[PDB]
């Protein structure tokens, strides 16, 4: 701590560092303040969007450039503003640091670090509001993203660069899946971000403790806008999240964001445009919020190797980047008619609706199969996935036919009850629990075992422990084979034989 | 001193002019000599011109356009500390019961930040309560938010009686109860049974009840959680009971219309999410020392997706969810336990058996829903073989739930009773492996133990 | 826990560096206020009708 | 408040008043009917609600200084659309309109003492080379600015004060 | 030299002051520069004295107050004619494809009068689209209109690209393709579809993506339908493919809250009914050529009711449902035999053989129905000899339905076929009446042509 | 705070001499156009339900008749209509 | 470490409180853009001491 | 709703059983009193006893009790009891 030298000559640094001279501003004065909401009069040149900067190192985002008036929202605690103030306008646009150092750092939506250890050593800034890649820049999305959940990865494929719409009641594990997605790719070299828009802060608390306690935290960036902070800090925090993301996008990285509840974006988003008077549309949310997420959402894209050349200054050669979204909402009453989730069904590339029925039967994670789809489909599975999974896609979707009948099963004909209980038997297959991800290579494994029949004879109360006995079986007996699969997920009729050949000695030589 | 006049009077909200340079800070504490007698405006906005505009907490009837009002220089503030100990205080801050000044020797301003994601802690600690379905299905730790959401006369007031006398009175720190916007009746039966058992000086009371004008149902809330807010920072852990949370966010919308502000979803004010938000996020434990709440949550119109309770959801650790369709059979408490839920029911919290068995109680319910409509329409003789059982287990299921409580002997006569949790997962895991299979329904009907509901089945 | 100790050290050595800032400032300020004077007041008005 | 509303009526009075080369007369021909404006009880008056031109003919009763055609009119307008309370607005944007037209423009000049003349001199010529306008200075004096100048013309601001060089030092620091 | 001055800029909605001798009329193009790039408005209202109200066709961010405008006196106009084929252009007729400026001949303003009911030609040529279940069952003639039904992922997109490369590589038809909010994914993946496909010189492209302002997603049907109008003015017979109707409609109802007209039954705007004829009314088969069009309509949360497909309907002559549970049992192209339905479906115009065709397989479709519920409850065994062999043709026809496409090569990997309508109705009737019967299930699927089926046969 | 139609022109008419009574009341001037909705200023002796004449051998039928202006429809394509006409 | 580097903190602290002078007086200098041998430095040592 | 939320009660009047002619149609079971029987004059207290749960449980009986019964005495004199006292 005789750093104090240091210290010293780092303000020393600071002082002479600053160029003295003077610049022309334009100004303006506050004639009002309620609830968040200031109105300037002045300030001629202001630009829409435009971050005005108030006493203290406070700044408002000019959303109104009225006749006469300027509309802005305070972002930060304004209860201590005060009629008659003066306010400078900035030339700037609202900036947020961005870069491989915030990785493991929990910031709020200005990029100040809130975890409180320390400041930032981030790689510059990047504007918080940007336009996507254009048409010609992308590359169709070809490449898995693996969450890790049998349920999920063979019947709803998420590739690098999609945007899987999290969909569904109030506990229904929303956060969970999405969750465990992060989770999953501690090893997998994508980075990820966890923006959280409008939650308690002690649940914020309660899953970075989650990340840390499982080896996750060190690589995701998280972004936190609590319920508390005013409604422009809520209602920024997802772009200033995907302009973090971005940044390894545009480098030939790979990033995966997952944008907590936009479905309190829209909110705050209403509160701030009802403040501002503008006119109300249906459920009295303003017009324009379908552009407010097909701007946010449409930034999830893969970028080929070419526009990263041309990015990077030909700094990496060769690399596609990508950035992948999952965005989740909330629906009251199972209700998807409603004006965000009908527009965020209509933007993204896929659903994942989550079932509060199947919830409570003891169905864990809850996914419908029969509604949920993903336009990206089987183009981003692995190949033995894509094999293996058509099987189930059929099973389930018999056994959603048939399932009327289970209320009279007794009087059924077995050439039915065969189909009624294979359905049944793979569905209590895809139960699965929390914070445990399987690798392709178990769950390839897990699904072949169902396809080609072993499980007809096994009860349907002891499926879950006869899939726990065959994962540590060959774990143990027969390694190679799980490394070659997760090594390359390929598929021949090598491996075919090699799989029933474990299935067969593991039949008859193991129990569960 | 003076140096305002008044200029409008709307209902609860009241229009000041001040000159130019002098206009008071938002949420700032005026005063009016309203005849013979003081009333207290806090300012909500600032207009142009130097006008404010501000809303009282008191009667606002008999103001005239034109009065004169005084600018007190800062927010409202109330005693606090051990003073406010076993007494009862308005809004403001006054006391309201019969006895002299409080004693304090510190004020706070009732409008404060919430600590930072720095000083928040996270503690797995459970709490015992002696409630058999909201320790099995939705059980709560020692400094988390315990929600009840409920209808209107469903039991959302009594299990909070129950919680009271289970958890506070075998808890050795403080206590406050915040009074927000329900009856006085039940406020002077709660203070005449505390001072009657002697756990009065224990406790703090504060009342905003139905009566008063909505200023005081607006920020008497924001009261209650100061005086927790210092026993939490002076390191004692503390448990915070608001009578019922759904008053203030009413208040506030009875309200916003006055104060100029378009109306939103279901005519809620534009803010709801946010002034719920701001309050909801001070009342939390802390490095420095924890609280423990109890909230109760009135639903209208039975509506649980209307805005109100929805926005509350997302704030609460652990949320009961009363239903009248239970309550209608008789069998309290009303508790649904396919709707109530906790952060706390993990196995890596509550161990493997415990977890186990709520999953298992959870299935059979669901299972028995799903053949309510089979049911309805061709009677239950059409069931398969082991569906009847089905039926036949989550109708004792549903009895075991209920239990009778010690301040409900008033209603039924019969004595209260304390479950053990130990004593009550053996219950269910046995109701459930069918080795009570053997007992008829209205042997479990309100009963402690399962030994109580063995031998309830002898005497008929 | 090392990680711990190491963001202990630099939020410490961060919150110094405030309390220094603000006494330089202050002190900047009261030397301004004794130290002005007419002709170097009249420079600072000749170095911003330069500069404008 | 009525700055919005006041810009048609004050736009066309200036276009009239240029057509006619009796702007100086206008200007307070509209001061005085802005101060009638401001008495105890026509405000009063003003804001019953009797019908417009009754309005109007007891409004103009009380002025013989406005010229009796056109100020006339103008007032019988305004009350037709019961906007008489606008007219102090309406004479702040006819002295705007005047200004910008004639190319003339004031700067406030706030130092922390007297400035030297020249040093006047120099600032307004050079002001003249900011703004095209012909600039008139009126300086005030604030030991808030405890060195150097601030230079305020219209809503953009030069800030030379040591007190704006020790601020926007700070919040680096 | 520019002339006007902007005084208000909210959201995407801009309004701008001109002297009253220059003032735009409604629909004129404003041009401004938005610092170092230029910006287009388009005039929606006139009002007050000189003010025009405008939506921006671009990003709004940036614009202060009193930049200068200057007016075009030109609507929006577009390039038009061969130099756009396989061109990318944006709303504005700008290149996004990089491939350097258009080399335009003529520009055609986007505007413009439909169609007398004089100047129409009713002429009914049937289409051969390759598709086996679209040409039997849903047939369509030159001039006229088809709406894709369906749910999310059901195959409105890649329906619409085969029915692109059936056309262009076959029949030769030159095609314009305008995506009305179109998602970019899949706008890439359309665009290296049709390129490798070698297609793409024979198609124009039109991309109103969805990242864009309210008013470029609405008037991009109006650009390719102009650029239609231009090639059908040579004497063309082209075929027009809008990617969502219902896009469209949300882009109408987002405009029209930006402007602040009072909304209707469900927030859609006023002026639906009106839109939706203006834009659909000027696909028609004039004398001198002819559009043709094909257009994908999503039914949010399948209700068919809503005002944007219940509107729609009565401008569609033809209407294909696709449905999510067939696309699950894997019959792509998930075309529902039963339901979808066509105007052109009468002996009078498809002949007698097809008409009785298509009749024989919605009986044979519709008894088997009847028929899988007395299977689940006895068992194939009970069924009479007939009746089995109704089911055996039932399945062998419900097979024979799918077909792979050139297109979904990608996906599958299997290589694309094109059946002829001869070779359809000649199948059809064939299974029908039994000359099949000895071939199994199996055999049916993907194959294409009925002789392929035969072949296919031998192998299995 | 809405203006009502009255803007810096008309306003300076007025100011040249108040009872415009020199004005026909069979003509007026159209000084909005949307939407298909016009309206017109003047047209004092209009009725409701009339037609209008517009340039270009038009109509337009006059629904309101209100304090300062006439609103009414077009009965054909309105957009080449303009303010002034 | 928490007790160690407390120990730590309060060294520093006695460190800083000569480099703030010399900041405050290079701060001075540069807001005004001249050197100043300032006369009254017991305005400098007062806030110097008393704050820290 | 909003005034069952400010009462000490309610005496619920349900219109089939007014319509059946129990008159006064008290339905129990929705009907309660938050004070109790603190009101009760004591001989009224001691005779009634919880007799409201006694009368909400036998006509819920009857709900099933109709087409079918079972333990067919014990609930037969229930049902006796409840009928003779509504
Ligand atoms: N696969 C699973 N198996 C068992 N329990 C699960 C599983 N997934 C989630 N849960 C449980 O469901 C509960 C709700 O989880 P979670 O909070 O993720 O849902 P949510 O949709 O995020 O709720 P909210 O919308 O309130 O945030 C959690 O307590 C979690 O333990
Ligand atoms: N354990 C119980 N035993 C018997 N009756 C109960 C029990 N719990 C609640 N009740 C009944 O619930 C009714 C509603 O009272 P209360 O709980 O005050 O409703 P609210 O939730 O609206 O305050 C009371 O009249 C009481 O009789
Ligand atoms: N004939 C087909 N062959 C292969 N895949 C298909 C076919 N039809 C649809 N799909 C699949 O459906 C998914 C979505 O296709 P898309 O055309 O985008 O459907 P939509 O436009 O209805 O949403 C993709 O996985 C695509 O592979
Ligand atoms: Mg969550
Ligand atoms: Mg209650
Ligand atoms: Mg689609």
């Amino acid at each position: 701590q005789l750093n104090s030298t240091e210290i010293s000559e780092l303000i020393k640094q600071r002082i002479a560092q600053f160029n003295v001279v003077s610049e022309a501003h334009n100004e303006g004065t506050i004639v009002s303040v309620s609830d968040g909401v200031i109105r300037i009069h002045g300030l001629a040149d202001a630009m829409q969007g435009e971050m005005i900067s108030l006493p203290g190192n406070r700044y408002a985002i000019a959303l109104n450039l009225e006749r006469d008036s300027v509309g802005a929202v305070v972002m930060g605690p304004y209860a201590d503003l005060a009629e008659g103030m003066k306010v400078k306008a900035t030339g700037r646009i609202l900036e947020v640091p961005v870069g491989r150092g915030l990785l493991g750092r929990v910031v709020n939506t200005l990029g100040a670090p809130i975890d409180g250890k320390g400041p930032l050593d981030h790689d510059g800034f990047s504007a918080v509001e940007a336009i996507a890649p254009g048409v010609i820049e992308r590359q169709s999305v070809d490449q898995p993203v693996q969450t890790g959940y049998k349920a999920v990865d063979s019947m709803i494929p998420i590739g690098r660069g999609q945007r899987e719409l999290i969909i569904g009641d109030r506990q229904t594990g929303k956060t969970a899946l999405a969750i465990d997605a992060i989770i999953n790719q501690r090893d997998s070299g994508i980075k990820a971000i966890y923006v959280a828009i409008g939650q308690k802060a002690s649940t914020i608390s309660n899953v970075v403790r989650k990340l840390e306690e499982h080896g996750a935290l060190a690589n995701t960036i998280v972004v936190v806008a609590t319920a508390s902070e005013s409604a422009a800090l809520q209602y920024l925090a997802p772009y200033a999240g995907a302009a973090m993301g971005e940044y390894f996008r545009d480098r030939g990285e790979d990033a995966l964001i997952i944008y907590d509840d936009l479905s309190k974006q829209a909110v705050a988003y209403r509160q701030i445009s009802l403040l501002l008077r503008r006119p109300p549309g249906r459920e009295a949310f303003p017009g324009d919020v379908f552009y407010l997420h097909s701007r946010l959402l449409e930034r999830a894209a893969r970028v080929n190797a070419e526009y990263v050349e041309a990015f990077t200054k030909g700094e990496v050669k060769g690399k596609t980047g990508s950035l992948t979204a999952l965005p989740i909402i909330e629906t009251q009453a199972g209700d998807v008619s409603a004006f965000v989730p009908t527009n965020v069904i209509s933007i993204t590339d896929g659903q994942i609706f989550l079932e509060t029925n199947l919830f409570n039967a003891g169905i864990r994670p809850a996914v419908n199969p029969g509604i949920s789809v993903s336009r990206v489909g089987g183009a981003a599975q692995t190949k033995i996935m894509k094999k293996l999974s058509g099987g189930i896609r059929t099973a389930l979707a018999q056994y959603r036919e048939l399932a009327a009948f289970s209320q009279f099963a007794s009087d059924l004909d077995d050439a039915t009850r065969k189909q009624l209980d294979h359905g049944q038997k793979v569905t209590e297959l895809l139960k699965q629990k929390q914070y445990a991800p399987m690798s392709v290579a178990q769950q390839s494994l897990v699904l072949f075992a169902a396809e080609r029949g072993y499980l007809a004879d096994v009860e349907l109360s002891k499926i879950g422990s006869f899939e726990a006995a065959l994962l540590a079986y060959v774990d143990r007996d027969h390694a190679p084979l799980m490394q070659e699969i997760n090594q390359t997920g390929g598929y021949n009729d090598e491996i075919e034989g090699k799989l029933k050949g474990i299935l067969d000695s593991f039949k008859a030589t193991q129990s569960w | 001193m003076a140096t305002g006049k008044i200029v409008q009077v709307i209902g609860a909200v009241v229009d000041v002019e001040f000159p130019q340079d002098a206009v008071p800070r938002v949420y700032d504490a005026l005063e009016v000599q309203n005849g013979n007698e003081r009333l207290v405006l806090e300012v909500q906005q600032q207009l142009g011109g130097g006008i404010v505009r501000t809303i009282a907490m008191g009667s606002s009837d008999g103001l005239r356009r034109g009065l004169d009002v005084k600018d007190l220089e800062h927010p409202i503030e109330v005693p606090v500390g051990k003073a406010t100990l076993g007494r009862i205080m308005n809004v403001l801050g006054e006391p309201v019961d019969m006895k002299g000044e409080i004693g304090e020797e510190e004020r706070w301003a009732i409008h404060r930040a919430a600590p930072s994601y720095e000083e928040l802690s996270n503690s797995q600690e459970l709490l015992e309560t002696g409630i058999k379905v909201i320790d099995l299905m939705a059980p709560f730790a020692k400094g988390g938010k315990v929600g009840l959401f409920g209808g209107a006369g469903v039991g959302k007031t009594v299990n909070m009686m129950e919680l009271i006398r289970n958890i506070a009175i075998e808890h050795s720190g403080y206590s406050v109860f915040a009074g927000v916007g329900e009856r006085t009746r039940e406020g002077n039966d709660f203070y005449h049974e505390m001072t009657d058992s002697n756990v009065i000086d224990k406790v703090s009371l504060v009342y905003g009840q139905m009566n008063e004008p909505p200023g005081n149902r607006l920020r008497v809330a924001l009261t209650g959680l100061t005086m927790a807010e210092k026993f939490r920072d002076e390191g004692r852990d503390v448990l915070l009971f608001v009578d019922n949370i759904y008053r203030y966010t009413l208040a506030g919308t009875e309200v916003s219309a006055l104060l100029g502000r378009m109306p939103s979803a279901v005519g809620y004010q534009p803010t709801l999410a946010e002034e719920m938000g701001v309050l909801q996020e001070r009342i939390t434990s802390t490095k420095t020392g924890s609280i423990t709440s109890v909230q109760a949550v009135y639903v209208p119109a039975d509506d649980l997706t209307d805005p109100s309770p929805a926005t509350t959801f997302a704030h609460l650790d652990a949320t009961v969810v009363l239903s009248r369709q239970i309550a209608s059979l008789g069998i309290y408490p009303a508790v649904d336990p396919l709707d109530s839920t906790s952060r706390q029911l993990d196995p890596l919290v509550v161990g493997q058996e415990h977890y186990d068995t709520a999953r298992g109680v959870q299935s059979i319910l669901q299972r028995y829903q799903e053949l309510k409509d089979i049911i309805a329409i061709l009677g239950m003789d059409e069931l398969s073989e082991e569906d009847k059982l089905v039926v036949a287990r989550a109708r004792k299921i549903q009895r075991f739930l209920s239990q009778p409580f010690f301040v409900a002997e008033v209603f039924t006569g019969s004595p209260g009773k304390y479950v053990s949790l130990k004593d009550t997962i053996r219950g269910f895991k046995g109701i459930m492996e069918g080795e009570y299979d053997h007992l008829p329904e209205q042997a479990f009907y309100m009963v402690g133990s399962i030994e109580e509901a063995v031998e309830k089945a002898k005497k008929l | 826990a090392q990680a711990e100790i190491e963001a202990e050290r630099k939020r410490a050595r961060e919150e110094l560096r405030k309390q220094v800032a603000i006494l330089a400032v202050a002190g900047a300020e009261k030397i301004i206020e004794r130290s002005v004077d007419e002709a170097a007041n009249s420079d600072i008005v000749d170095k911003l009708v330069a500069e404008l | 408040e009525f700055i919005t509303v006041a810009r048609p009526y004050a736009k066309a009075a200036f276009d009239f008043a240029v057509e006619h080369q009796s702007v100086e007369r206008w200007q307070d021909m509209l001061a005085f009917a802005a101060e009638v404006t401001k008495n105890e009880q026509m405000a009063e008056l003003l804001s019953g609600a009797l019908a417009p031109e009754t309005l109007a003919e007891s409004f103009i009763a009380v002025a013989g200084e406005q010229l009796d055609e056109n100020g006339q009119n103008l007032i019988r307008v305004m009350a037709e659309n019961g906007r008489l309370n606008a007219l102090p607005d309406v004479l702040e944007q006819f002295i705007h309109l005047r200004a910008v037209s004639e190319a003339t423009a004031e700067v406030d000049v706030i130092s922390a003492a007297a400035l030297s003349e020249q040093q006047l001199a120099k600032i307004s010529a050079a002001m003249e080379k900011r703004l095209s306008r012909k600039v008139k200075l009126n300086a005030k004096i604030d030991k808030s600015v405890m060195a150097g100048v601030i230079i305020r013309a219209g809503d953009m601001v030069i800030d030379g004060s040591v007190r704006g060089r020790l601020e926007r030092l700070a919040d680096v620091l």
